[PDB]
C-alpha cells in the first residue's frame, strides 16, 4: 500500500500512543491526511481530518499531525475503549485517488485474564429428524485471545469432524470463538458422552453432552 | 471575468480576488461565529472554528497557487511597459491577462469546492444553534460577535475620509492628465498606459467606497434592533443571516478598497518617477 | 439523526453486474460530495469512488475504472454504485459515505455496510435447528450450510434483544457457513419469555422465524 502503518502498536492505559503513517510527496506531502478507527464489527468513523483537525464529537486525546511525507495520530490516557483498526489515508496527484494505509490494530496492555465461558449442544429434535447430527461448542469472553479446542467421544480423542473458527474480538475486548463436529445419527447414538475441552493460559473448562 | 478584481499593492507583486467567494466565504464565518457565541458554554469551540477557516483559507490558496506561472508572466511584463514597440508590449499585456483569467476561470471548480466546504461547516453550525424557549431565544451571539469581531472594523472605517481619499486620487489624475497635455515618445505611451491603469483603478476604489458608505450607516442602525432582546427562533435566524449578509458586503468592499488604494498609490510613484525622468533627464 | 443506509447486496457471478443504493437522511444531500469505500472480509480499507453535487465529476480507484459508474439523484437523496464486469476481487462489504470536506477528502459520515460476493459458487439457503437448553441456562439457533454470507438473526420478535451472541460463522472445508446464535436467559429455571430466533439469508429469499422456546 501507498500508505505505511505499522501493523500493531501497543501501550499500557493512561499512556500516550503513536501510529505513524508513512507516504509521499503526491500523496501526504502534498494532500490532507485523515484518520479512522474502526471497532470490531462495525463501521469506521471519522477521527481527524485536514491533517490536525479534529472532528466534532471526537474525544480530545485524539489529535493530529504531519510533517514531510509522514503523519501521525496521537492517543493520550489510553482506554481499554481505544481497541480498534486506525487507518490513515490521504489524495494521490499521481494516481488520482485516494490512498489508505494498511490499518494499525491498537492493543491496550494490562487487560486481567479472562476465563473463557463454554457451552456445548447436543444435535436437535430436527436435524436428527432430518437425517443429521452436528455439536456446536461455543466459547466466549476469554481474555488472552487464544485458546485450544479437543474433541473427546466417551473419552477417546476425536480426530475428524472438526471445525473451529479463529477468535473474534467482541465490543467488550474479550474473545469468541466456536467449534463444531459434525456426525451421523448413527454416530451420536453409539456413544455415551461427547467432550467439549477449551484450553486457555494453561487451563483446561470441559463440558460434556449425552444422548 | 466580471467579478474578478485585480490587485497591484506592492512592486512586483500581483493578486486576485474573485469577489463573490470572498464574500461567500466571509459570510459563512460570521455565521460560524454567531452560532458557538449563541451559548456560554460554546464559546470554546472558536479555536476549532479558527482553525477550521484557516485551514479552507490555504486550501483556497493553494489553488490560486496553480496560476502562478501564468502569474509571473504577466508581472514580468508589467515591469517591462513600466520602466521605460509600445503596440507588440501592449497586446503582450492583453493576452497575457487574458491567460491568467482563463486560468482563474478553469479552477472554478476547485473553488466552488472549497466554498461548499465552508458552507456545510458553517450550516452545521447554524442548525445546532438552541434556545431556552423558541418564544424568546438570546441574541448574545449577535452582541458578542459584532462587539468583538465587527465593531473594530466600522470605526476603523469611520476614523478614514474615505470620500476625501477619492478628491485626492481625482486631483492627482487630472493635474497628472494636464501636464501631459502641456508637454513638449517611449515616456508618454508609458504615462498613458498607467493613467489608465490608475483611473481604472480609481473607479474601482469609487465602487468599494460607495457601498462600505451605505452599509457602514445600514449595519449600525440594524445592530441596534437586534441586539438586548429576544426573538422567536425563526426571526432570530433570519436576523442573524441578514446581519452576515450585510457584514461580509460591508468587508469584501473595505478588503478590496484597501488593497485598491495600495495598488493606486504604488502605480502613483511609477507614473511620478516617470515624469520627473522625462523633465530633469531628457 | 444523519444515516446512510445501504441496500442491494448479494452474490454475483463474475463478469455479471450489481447495483449497490444508498438511502440519505438527516441532511442536504445535494450540498456534499458522495463517496463509497469497501472492505475485503478481514482486510483493510479501500476507496471506490467520489462525486460531486451535481454529478459533473466522478473519481474512481484506479482498478474499477471502465468497470463501476458512481452516480446520484438528489430529489430522492440517493447514492448508486453500478457494478459491471464483477470480478472476485470486488468481493467487499461495500460502505456509502460522505465525503466532507471535500477539500480535505474525509468520510465523514458512513453507512452499515452492503455486502457483495462475486463467486461462481451457487447461493444454498441454511438449514435453522433450534439449539437445546449459574441458575441462568442458554440456548438458541444453529443456521447451518449456508452461502454466502451474511446472515442475520435477531431477538426482537422475541425478547432480549440487548444480551445476545450471535457467533462469528465458520468456513468449513465445504466452503458453507455455519453460525449459532445464542441468548443468556436471565430467568432460565423453569421461567422465560417468548424468546425467537430471526434468521434471514437474503440470498437465497429464506425468511425462518424459529420460536425455539415458547415459555
Amino acid at each position: 500500500s501507498a500508505l505505511t502503518q505499522p501493523p500493531s502498536v501497543s501501550e499500557a492505559p493512561r499512556r500516550r500512543v503513536t501510529i505513524y503513517c508513512s507516504g509521499s510527496s503526491s500523496n501526504i506531502g502534498n494532500n490532507a491526511v485523515s484518520w479512522y478507527q474502526q471497532l470490531p464489527g462495525k463501521s469506521p468513523k471519522l477521527l481527524i481530518y485536514f491533517d490536525d483537525l479534529v472532528t466534532s464529537g471526537v474525544s480530545d486525546r485524539f489529535s493530529g499531525s504531519k510533517s514531510g511525507t509522514s503523519a501521525s495520530l496521537a492517543i493520550s490516557g489510553l482506554q481499554s475503549e481505544d481497541e480498534a483498526d486506525y487507518y490513515c489515508a490521504a489524495w494521490d496527484d499521481r494516481l488520482n485517488g485516494v490512498v489508505f494505509g494498511g490499518g494499525t490494530k491498537l492493543t491496550v496492555l494490562g487487560q486481567p485474564k479472562a476465563a473463557p465461558s463454554v457451552t456445548l449442544f447436543p444435535p436437535s429434535s430436527e436435524e436428527l429428524q432430518a437425517n443429521k447430527a452436528t455439536l456446536v461448542c461455543l466459547i466466549s469472553d476469554f481474555y488472552p485471545g487464544a485458546v485450544t479446542v479437543a474433541w473427546k467421544a466417551d473419552s477417546s480423542p476425536v480426530k475428524a469432524g472438526v471445525e473451529t473458527t479463529t477468535p473474534s474480538k467482541q465490543s467488550n475486548n474479550k474473545y469468541a470463538a466456536s467449534s463444531y463436529l459434525s456426525l451421523t445419527p448413527e454416530q451420536w447414538k453409539s456413544h455415551r458422552s461427547y467432550s467439549c475441552q477449551v484450553t486457555h493460559e494453561g487451563s483446561t473448562v470441559e463440558k460434556t453432552v449425552a444422548p | 471575468a466580471n467579478s474578478i478584481d485585480i490587485l497591484q499593492e506592492k512592486e512586483g507583486h500581483l493578486d486576485f480576488v474573485i469577489i463573490p467567494h470572498y464574500t461567500f466565504l466571509d459570510y459563512y464565518k460570521h455565521l460560524s461565529y454567531n452560532s458557538i457565541y449563541h451559548k456560554s458554554s460554546t464559546y470554546g469551540k472558536y479555536i476549532a472554528v479558527d482553525a477550521f477557516i484557516k485551514k479552507i483559507n490555504e486550501a483556497y490558496d493553494k489553488v490560486k497557487s496553480k496560476c502562478n506561472d501564468i502569474k509571473n508572466d504577466l508581472i514580468a511584463t508589467i515591469k517591462k511597459l513600466e520602466h521605460p514597440t509600445f503596440k507588440k508590449m501592449m497586446d503582450e499585456y492583453n493576452t497575457k491577462k487574458k491567460k491568467l483569467i482563463k486560468c482563474i476561470k478553469n479552477h472554478e471548480n476547485d473553488f466552488n469546492k472549497i466554498c461548499m466546504d465552508m458552507k456545510n461547516y458553517g450550516t452545521n453550525l447554524f442548525e445546532q444553534l438552541s434556545c431556552y424557549n423558541n418564544n424568546f431565544c438570546n441574541t448574545n451571539g449577535i452582541r458578542y460577535h459584532y462587539d468583538e469581531y465587527i465593531h473594530k472594523l466600522i470605526l476603523s472605517v469611520k476614523s478614514k475620509n474615505l470620500n476625501k481619499d477619492l478628491s485626492d486620487m481625482t486631483n492627482i489624475l487630472q493635474q497628472s492628465e494636464l501636464l501631459l497635455t502641456n508637454l513638449n515618445y517611449i515616456y508618454i505611451d508609458t504615462i498613458k498606459f498607467i493613467h489608465k491603469e490608475m483611473k481604472h483603478i480609481f473607479n474601482r476604489i469609487e465602487y468599494h467606497t460607495k457601498i462600505i458608505n451605505d452599509k457602514t450607516k445600514i449595519i449600525q442602525d440594524k445592530i441596534k434592533l437586534n441586539i438586548w432582546r429576544t426573538f422567536q427562533k425563526d426571526e432570530l435566524l433570519k436576523r442573524i443571516l441578514d446581519m452576515s449578509n450585510e457584514y461580509s458586503l460591508f468587508i469584501t468592499s473595505d478588503h478590496l478598497r484597501q488593497m485598491l488604494y495600495n495598488t493606486f498609490y504604488s502605480k502613483e510613484k511609477h507614473l511620478n518617477n516617470i515624469f520627473h525622468h522625462l523633465i530633469y533627464v531628457l | 439523526e444523519v444515516q446512510l443506509v445501504e441496500s442491494g447486496g448479494g452474490l454475483v457471478q463474475p463478469g455479471g453486474s450489481l447495483r449497490l443504493s444508498c438511502a440519505a437522511s438527516g441532511f442536504t444531500f445535494n450540498t456534499y460530495w458522495m463517496s463509497w469505500v469497501r472492505q475485503a472480509p478481514g482486510k483493510g480499507l479501500e476507496w471506490v469512488a467520489n462525486i460531486q453535487q451535481d454529478g459533473s465529476e466522478k473519481d474512481y480507484l484506479n482498478s474499477v475504472r471502465g468497470r463501476f459508474t458512481i452516480s446520484r439523484d438528489n430529489a430522492k437523496k440517493s447514492l448508486y454504485l453500478q457494478m459491471n464486469s464483477l470480478r472476485a476481487e470486488d468481493t467487499a462489504v461495500y460502505y456509502c459515505a460522505r465525503d466532507n470536506p471535500a477539500s480535505a477528502v474525509a468520510f465523514d459520515v458512513w453507512g452499515q455496510g452492503a455486502m457483495v460476493t462475486v463467486s461462481s459458487a451457487s447461493t444454498k439457503g441454511p438449514s435453522v435447528f433450534p439449539l437445546a437448553p449459574g441458575g441462568t441456562a442458554a440456548l438458541g439457533c444453529l443456521v447451518k450450510d449456508y452461502f454466502p454470507e451474511p446472515v442475520t438473526v435477531s431477538w426482537n420478535s422475541g425478547a432480549l434483544t440487548s444480551g445476545v451472541h450471535t457467533f462469528p460463522a465458520v468456513l468449513q472445508s465445504s466452503g458453507l457457513y455455519s453460525l449459532s446464535s445464542v441468548v443468556t436467559v436471565p430467568s432460565s429455571s423453569l421461567g422465560t419469555q417468548t424468546y425467537i430466533c430471526n434468521v434471514n439469508h437474503k440470498p437465497s429469499n429464506t425468511k425462518v422465524d424459529k420460536r425455539v422456546e415458547p415459555k
